[PDB]
């Protein structure tokens, strides 16, 4: 019923962070439902580049967006205790629902 | 400390002047590892010149021999202090004793050579515990000339040097205070040789570069050599009169400035809350206000109700001496301003004189000198592992291992005396440290450390601990659970029934020899050896200064 | 100031002081030399002395 | 009775002979040498004098 | 209307982005702010200390700035004393902590950035620009680096007309993306222009 | 940190016959006492045998 | 068919050491298996002790910092004696916090939870007046053996202290003879470990064994 | 440098330590790397080793290799205080002087200095393998007298060894070769002076 | 080799 949500942009910087919630909890706890993925999230914007003319250069951007939910089983006073203050992600947006 | 010392230890600590005597008793008020503050007690105390002391201790800086002479403070807060006891121990020192090297658990047997004509060999227990890593400083001086075509430069604007050698230095090429550095990098930067450079077909193509019209004078930043590592604490700067002020030289004028002005002004306020202190005790009687008392701003206190009597005149006295210490101390503070702004009268045509503190660490190696009290000598020849020690049948391994042989040749049968007495005294220790870790009451160990300090002849000390109280003999086993000294006057010392009487109070055996086993075999030595503490020197005669 | 700095600046007993122990200090102030001027030097000396 | 730091670790003392005379003041061949050198005393008697 | 920057394709790929932390779109304006204007006074007083990125990663309710020199010690002043000086002019700007990494590069000859203001350093008094180049390019190429394609533009020459040339001088990846190749700008505004410098070194691949 | 450096028997020099000389590299500063220690003690007396 | 050596009984006598028993040994295996273990626990346990500290007004470790009565030399000693367990994790960095009157104990230090002081009595430093507090970051590694600070501080306020990965202090067998078998000449290992606090003994003796296996891998099948 | 023990070398070998050991041996190392082709110039074989990389200790130890060196006491009285040993290279800062020689340059280790040269051209080497070597001097000049003598541990040691007491472990018992005599001292069967009747050849 | 790596099997 607890809800450990992590929000930012690629699953190249995320793959370690969902490594370190999982066992760190493991050492406390030991109570987690496993990750639970959400679908990659895309925002794609064409955009005009020539300075005052030629409607027709329009170059794809996107930036990317991917979340992962962590779902911890039972509300341990031991897995949040440890890893209150803690996130090894940096740049990230942790979202501890309790 | 020396377990095994003569009593004569006081005399050379405090007779000489390392450590910080008090002048007059009292209480201590704040410590810190810069300054200690005692409080005169009123029995010694003058009727003016209110008068609570301040001793400025002296922190690491240079000795002649380029050793560390520290002084640490050895006394808690809100202890009491007696006229002509210590305060601060110095170098070398302990508690107001003379503690020059460090006492060592040392067995006398042959073990594979490798202590052969006089070696010493030692664990890695030893180093592991950092108890021989001396601490040296160096001074490295750097001087601006006045040459010809110009005087130097002193500024980090040089070519050459990457962007690695200068990544050290400060934009004004005098290295930060804590920078450590290594054998060969760049303390000061003084672009100075400047000779001369061809520049023919091949390198006159080379002129036509950046418009340059030649590059002549060989462009070259003066760098240091190598050989010791160190960490930079301290950098003065001296100018000769005249000379422009860099940024750095106006910065350590502004700390200087900063410190002066923070130390006379702490100067005036703690001898100003001394002074109010004593008009507190002054106005306990006679015409006393204990509400109206704090009311009223504190520098107002001698016009309240109160008569001509002793205590107006002494609030007068008072009064000229707060006066005296305001207007002394506008003068005093502007004398110090005016020292620390001058220049210095130096040498015949020289601009700025840099000079960095290294502070080196100097730990322990093959190749060191060390030696006891007795002459026994010798260079260290292999620092071995934990595992290798001949142990005992109680666990503890040896940390050095002497050789026999030096004893019969050369007579000196003063060591194994002072080995059986150590091993006595550090048995004792064990034993409080044993009615100490299991936590007992004051009375046994009472029982036990009476035992201990009576044990002898008809001798001179005397002591009886029924008088200190059930708090200071917790506190004196806390200084003695590291080992009981014992003092052994010269010619008129400890017998040998009073030292087998005193391993006969520790449970260790008569003799003074437990048997030991191998670390390598794991196997027993035939018959058993002596093990015991002796007390050893590190002599400066390093290893990586001859080499 | 030339005689007085010279006898304190450099002569055979005004000697630089071995600052590394607290022993060392208190018995170097303690010596009594019997080199210096009005002495002798270690070639003259034989074994009576 | 025992000075307070003499109380922090009192060294066990063997030793027999009862003392009557302590250690005096071990500088005080320079210190009283050269407090003889410079004092204000006339008759000819200070060293400077 | 030319050449893509090989960076902007290759970013994260093989070369880490030069601001990575996350925002919703509300907070995109406030965290977007402190970046440009303060990297602006990170500029105007770091110019002479020789740097090569400012990747600026701010968490959260936090803010860090990963200032990547080769001479950190002028910037430093003394004991990093010049260092809380670029703190307490960003601290009050942004309204967050904002710690300084100057995580500094051993070698500062290998890097895009300082060979792009070497020759803009040197711009200002009339210098025969080949030479200028040549020398940094020759250094950049013995030095391990094994491709150089370098620019400069302007009106080179005291000239009027419009002038660019390249130094070809190795590997040049641009329709890999594979290999490892940085660039960078800057320009040297003076009493007779702008005269501009581009730059293409290439150091590897997987 | 439980990667030691894990040794072999570089070579076999069977010195002549019922005789040989085995040498084994690379051990800790400290492991080639306590495996000679035990192979030593081992081999003089467990090792089994009929006469 | 020799006998095999199984733990019996781990007295746990007090909270540092303890006196585990391999019971029970063919004569001639108890001096063997009590030197190897022996040199193997005092050779190489892997254990947890510290490596960098940071104290925030502090450039040098020669320096003093305003109101504390030790130097920072000895509080980097007293950081250096730290008994410290870690609980799946390379390195670690701790934080101290403490302002006022009295002594900073080592139960000062923010625990990260994984992270677990075995003695928290443990004296760091003095702070001695009102207004003046410490606050510095503690960086806390495993490691094998002993690796001082010359072998391997970018910045200027890092300090390095020197790096005791050692958890045992003193081992020491006593083989004794055996009586519980009906079968006589057979022998009991009873090892009396010392540790700090930050091994438990039976892993230990675990990891001893497993050690020497593995040195034993060499030439056996 | 200051001297030490280390009895683990023979006679004809000493220890020295790898920083004066590269310090002395610049030109040889030098050669050697210009000869394998690492480096081109010589300032770059100077940067190398003046960084000391990991490749220069492969080749200091294939120029110490059969190149003798010259170790000499300070007070040299007699030509025994100038003898050519072989170096071993020392982790350390001493120099590791084998026990007998000694005996030779009255050395002590109570904080004795040695000073080492290096024979540069080719007939000082030899004349250091072949005149001067340590192995060569093992008879004082002086006299008939062997200078290479046992000083004073190894005379305790063997005077422990070979000696008898009139009742010990295996009193009398007899034993069929020296093997199995050193087998029974260290299984623990006999002790190290039991008077016992061997079969020696 | 094989008799001491048998008396470890029950460590292990």
């Amino acid at each position: 019923r607890i809800r450990i949500r992590l929000k930012a942009f690629d699953h190249r910087l995320i793959d370690q962070a969902t490594a370190e919630i999982v066992e760190t909890a493991k050492r406390t706890g030991a109570q987690v439902r496993g990750p639970i993925p959400l679908p990659t999230r895309k925002e794609r914007f064409t955009v005009l580049i020539s300075p005052h003319v030629n409607k027709d250069a329009r170059d794809q951007y996107e930036i990317r967006t991917h979340l992962r939910l962590v779902d911890i089983v039972e509300p341990t006073e031991k897995t949040v205790d440890a890893l209150m203050r803690l996130d090894l992600a940096a740049g990230v947006d942790v979202q501890i629902s309790l | 400390k020396p377990l095994v010392g003569t009593g004569m230890e006081r005399a050379v600590a405090v007779d000489s002047g390392v450590t910080a005597v008090a002048k007059r008793g009292g209480v201590v008020q704040y410590v810190d590892a810069s300054r200690i503050v005692i409080k005169v007690n009123e029995d010694e105390m003058y009727p003016g010149e209110a008068g609570i002391d301040i001793y400025n201790l002296t922190k690491y800086t240079r000795s002649n021999q380029n050793t560390c002479i520290n002084q640490m403070p050895c006394v808690s807060l809100g202890e009491p202090v007696e006229r002509g006891d210590v305060l601060a121990d110095g170098p070398s020192t302990d508690l107001g004793e003379l503690a020059l090297g460090q006492n060592m658990r040392v067995a006398f047997m042959p073990w594979n050579g490798y202590n052969f004509e006089d070696s010493i060999l030692v664990s890695e227990r030893v180093v592991q515990e950092d108890r021989f890593t001396t601490i040296h400083i160096q001074e490295l001086a750097c001087v601006s000339r006045d040459t010809k075509l110009g005087p130097e430069e002193i500024t980090a604007d040089i070519p050459n040097v990457g962007e690695a050698a200068l990544s050290k230095l400060d934009e004004s090429g005098i290295v930060y205070i804590g920078a450590e550095v290594t054998g060969g990098d760049i303390l000061v930067g003084k672009v100075t040789p400047k000779g001369e450079t061809q520049l023919t077909p091949e390198e006159k193509l080379l002129r036509a570069i950046f418009g340059e019209k030649a590059s002549d004078v060989k462009d070259s930043s003066l760098r240091v050599p190598n050989g010791v590592s160190g960490t930079v604490i301290d950098v003065q700067v001296f100018t000769r009169d005249g000379v422009e002020k860099d940024k750095r030289a106006l910065e350590i004028e502004e700390m200087q400035l900063k410190q002066a002005k923070k130390d006379l002004s702490e100067e005036l306020q703690i001898l100003e809350a001394g002074l109010f202190s004593r008009i507190r005790a002054v106005l306990v009687a006679g015409g006393v206000e204990a509400e109206k008392l704090d009311k009223l701003p504190r520098d107002r206190w001698l016009e309240l109700g109160l008569t001509d009597e002793e205590k107006q005149n002494q609030l007068e006295q008072l009064a000229e001496q707060y006066d005296e210490l305001k207007h002394e101390f506008e003068k005093k503070l502007e004398a110090k301003r005016r020292k620390i702004t001058q220049g210095d009268d130096l040498a015949p045509g020289v601009l700025k004189i840099v000079k960095v503190y290294l502070a080196v660490k100097r730990r322990i190696q093959p190749g060191d000198k060390m030696a006891g009290r007795h002459g026994n000598k010798g260079v260290i020849s292999k620092i071995n592992p934990i595992e290798d020690m001949p142990y005992d049948e109680n666990g503890t391994p040896v940390d050095i291992v002497l050789n026999p042989l030096g004893v019969p040749s050369r007579m000196n049968i003063g060591q194994i005396l002072e080995t059986h007495l150590g091993m006595a005294a550090k048995g004792i220790g064990d034993k409080i440290n044993a009615m100490l870790k299991q936590q007992q009451e004051v009375a046994k160990l009472r029982e036990f450390i009476q035992r201990a300090y009576d044990l002898g002849a008809d001798v001179r000390q005397k002591v009886d601990l029924s008088t200190f109280s059930d708090e200071e003999v917790m506190r004196l086993a806390e200084n003695l659970r590291k080992g009981m000294p014992i003092a052994t006057p010269v010619f008129d010392g400890a017998k040998e029934a009073e030292i087998k009487e005193l391993l006969k109070l520790g449970d260790l055996p008569t003799s003074g020899q437990i048997r030991l086993y191998d670390g390598r075999t794991g196997e027993q030595f035939e018959r058993p050896v002596t093990v015991g503490y002796m007390y050893m020197l590190k002599l400066n005669h390093l290893v990586d200064d001859k080499m | 100031s030339a005689a007085v700095k010279e006898f304190f600046g450099s002569s055979q007993l005004s000697q630089f002081m071995d600052q590394n122990n607290p022993l060392s200090e208190i018995t170097h102030k303690r010596r009594i030399s019997a080199l210096g001027p009005g002495g002798l030097t270690r070639e003259r000396a034989g074994f009576e002395v | 009775v025992y000075s307070y730091t003499e109380k922090k670790r009192i060294r066990k003392d063997f030793g027999k002979r009862p003392q009557v005379l302590d250690v005096p003041y071990l500088l005080s061949i320079q210190l009283d040498s050269f407090q003889k050198f410079i004092e204000q005393d006339p008759e000819g008697q200070y060293g400077l004098e | 209307g030319q050449k893509v920057h090989p960076n902007g394709i290759r970013l994260g790929i093989v070369k880490p982005w030069n601001s990575t932390w996350f925002a919703n779109t509300k907070e995109f304006a406030d965290n977007l702010d402190s970046d440009f204007k303060v990297r602006q006074y990170l500029t105007k007083e770091l110019a002479k200390a020789s740097v090569s990125r400012i990747v600026i990663e701010r968490p959260a309710k936090s803010i860090r700035v990963t200032i990547h020199t080769a001479r950190p010690g002028i910037v430093i002043g003394k004991k990093g004393e010049d260092v809380e000086k670029l703190r307490k002019v960003v601290a009050d700007i942004a309204g967050v902590p904002a710690q300084i990494n100057i995580a500094e590069v051993r070698k500062p000859e290998l890097d895009a950035k300082l060979v792009a203001d070497s020759i803009t350093s040197q711009l200002e008094r009339r210098v025969m620009f080949r030479r200028a180049m040549k020398r940094a390019v020759q250094n950049a190429m013995r030095l391990g680096a094994k491709g150089i394609k370098v620019e400069v533009s302007g009106r080179l020459g005291g000239a009027e007309i419009a002038r660019t040339e390249w130094y070809r001088e190795g590997r040049v990846p641009l329709h890999t993306l594979r290999a490892d190749i940085d660039y960078n700008t800057s320009e040297a505004h003076t009493t007779y222009g702008v005269i501009g410098v581009k730059v293409w070194i290439f150091k590897g691949e997987i | 940190v439980t990667e030691f450096l894990k040794p072999r028997l570089v070579d076999i020099e069977q010195v002549s016959s019922t005789h040989a000389k085995v040498t084994l590299e690379p051990l800790e500063r400290g492991f080639g006492h306590t495996l000679g220690n035990a192979l030593r003690r081992i081999l003089l007396s467990s090792m089994p045998g009929c006469a | 068919e020799f006998l095999k050596p199984r733990l019996v009984d781990i007295e746990q006598v007090s909270s540092t050491h303890a006196k585990v028993t391999l019971e029970p040994l063919e004569r001639g295996f108890g001096h063997t298996l009590g030197n190897a273990l022996r040199r193997i626990l005092l050779s190489s346990m892997p254990g947890c002790a510290v490596t960098e500290v940071e104290i925030d007004g502090v450039l040098h470790e020669y320096s003093t910092k305003e109101g504390v009565q030790e130097d920072i030399l000895e509080i980097l000693l007293n950081l250096k004696g730290l008994a410290v367990r870690v609980q799946g994790k390379d390195e670690v960095i701790l934080t101290l916090n403490k302002s006022g009157i009295g002594p900073v104990t080592a139960a000062d230090i923010t625990h990260d939870g994984d992270v677990e002081i075995v003695k928290p009595q443990h004296v760091i430093c003095h702070l001695t007046d009102e207004n003046a507090s410490i606050s510095m970051r503690i960086k806390v590694q495993r490691g094998r053996g002993y690796v001082p600070a010359s072998t391997r501080e970018r910045p200027i306020g890092r300090l390095l202290v020197d790096a005791c990965y050692s958890p045992v202090e003193r081992i020491a067998y006593n083989v004794e003879a055996a009586r519980v078998e009906q079968r006589t000449d057979l022998d009991k290992l009873v090892i009396e470990m010392e540790t700090n606090g930050t091994i438990d003994p039976e892993e230990a003796i675990r990891r001893a064994a497993t050690i020497l296996a593995e040195q034993l891998e060499a030439f056996v099948d | 440098s200051v001297i030490t023990v280390g009895p683990y070398l023979r006679l004809h070998q000493c220890g020295l330590p790898k920083k004066m050991a590269l310090e002395l041996f610049k030109p040889f190392i030098y050669g050697k790397l210009e000869l394998r082709g690492l480096a081109t110039t010589i300032k770059a074989a100077k940067k190398m080793v003046e960084r000391e990389e990991a490749v220069v200790w492969d080749i200091l130890d294939e120029v110490i290799r059969e190149h003798p060196v010259l170790l000499n006491r300070a007070p040299t009285l007699h030509r025994l205080g100038i003898q050519a040993f072989e170096p071993v290279l020392i982790e350390g800062k001493a120099i590791q002087l084998h026990p007998l020689v000694c005996a030779a340059y009255n050395a002590d280790f109570d904080g004795d200095q040695m000073a080492v040269h290096v024979p540069l051209t080719l007939e000082a080497q030899l004349e250091a393998r072949a005149l001067m070597m340590s192995t060569n001097n093992i008879l004082s000049p002086a006299n008939g007298e062997p200078i290479i003598v046992p000083s004073q541990d190894v005379v305790l040691g063997l005077y422990y060894m070979t000696r008898d007491c009139v009742n010990a472990k295996g009193e009398g018992m007899v034993l069929t070769g020296p093997k199995e005599a050193e087998r029974l001292y260290r299984s623990g069967l006999a002790s190290l002076h039991a008077r016992v009747k061997v079969r020696i050849t």
